[PDB]
């Protein structure tokens, strides 16, 4: 259920295990209360999964590159 | 008219006021114990059995 398709484990299995270890070591009587204290590991696991923030950074660099070529077309 | 006096004596002999008081006290005690038990039971939490945080203190062994 966490077994890899061509490798031993999945590519983001260890990030998931970090998150579950954080959830294991908290002592709050509710899962919803424990989740508020492990949000950094859940965020890193989601970044392993889909890379939304790396894609966002590349989109911002592309917006600046498209801005420095339309507004700026300076000839020598 | 003597029958009336003897029946009055029979009423007074059969009535026992201390037994009435003990009956009243036992009634109150049984009702109070029911109320106390029910009030403690009503702290009735409810999540799923796999909630390991709400059931953190139960001694559960899993086979998976």
């Amino acid at each position: 259920a966490g077994m890899g398709l061509s490798t031993g484990t999945a590519r983001c299995y260890d990030w998931y295990m970090d998150y579950l270890k954080c959830m294991d070591e908290r002592k709050e009587p509710m899962i919803a209360l424990r989740r508020e204290h492990c949000l950094e590991w859940l965020e890193d696991y989601n970044e392993c999964l889909h890379r939304e923030k790396e894609r966002t950074r590349r989109q911002v660099i592309e917006r600046e590159r498209r801005a420095q070529l339309a507004g700026g077309s300076k000839p020598a | 008219a003597y029958i009336l006096d003897f029946l009055s004596y029979m009423w007074e002999k059969n009535n026992d006021d201390s037994a009435s008081y003990k009956e009243w006290q036992d009634f109150l005690d049984v009702a109070e114990k029911d109320r106390r038990r029910d009030r403690i039971i009503a702290w009735r939490e409810r999540t799923m059995y796999d909630d390991y945080a709400a059931n953190a203190e139960e001694p559960i062994i899993y086979k998976r």
